[PDB]
């Protein structure tokens, strides 16, 4: 697809049993979630964006639908405002910026 | 919200 | 041009003879500069993000070049970690995300 950007860029995603709205977001390093309990071990981290730091719990190889993509990487989940996708799995589904 | 810039 | 996610999306910006370094940020829906003086009357705002709120002088029809493109809009300024190009100037430029 071709996203244009006149609207925020909300996609769908699955993530186990469960479907969610996410930001296809290029001004984040990494996945953010929201809140939710998620298998397997994660260790603490913060992160940072616009109004200072949150922090996170970091799950690695986890595995997510985007827009009929399967992608497997890093998961933060945390007091996020929206769901975020961020560069780490949108590598994954091959996207691009172009203009 | 806004300005969802995020970095670790 | 076509640019990869691998790395943060930079760019160099130029507003009225000053360069600066700015983020090709999908998941702002405005665009935000660190503090700097800029002409013309400005109201205050706040702008949330990962980690909450911040107070910014907005600053309406600012003409900025950002990649060979003249663009005109509204800038945001204040604390913001990173100069942030936002939708509202990234859909001036015809930027799509492509996948």
């Amino acid at each position: 697809p071709q996203i244009t950007l006149w609207k925020r860029p909300l996609v769908t995603i699955r993530i186990g049993g469960q479907l969610k709205e996410a930001l296809l977001n290029t001004g984040a390093d990494d996945t953010v979630l929201e809140e939710m309990n998620l298998p397997g071990k994660w260790k603490p981290k913060m992160i940072g964006g616009v109004g200072g730091f949150i922090k996170v719990r970091q799950y690695d190889q986890i595995p997510i639908e985007i827009c009929g993509h399967k992608v497997i990487g890093t998961v933060l989940v945390g007091p996020t405002p929206v769901n975020i996708i961020g560069r780490n799995l949108l590598t994954q589904i091959g996207c691009t910026l172009n203009f | 919200p806004g300005n969802f810039l995020q970095s670790s």
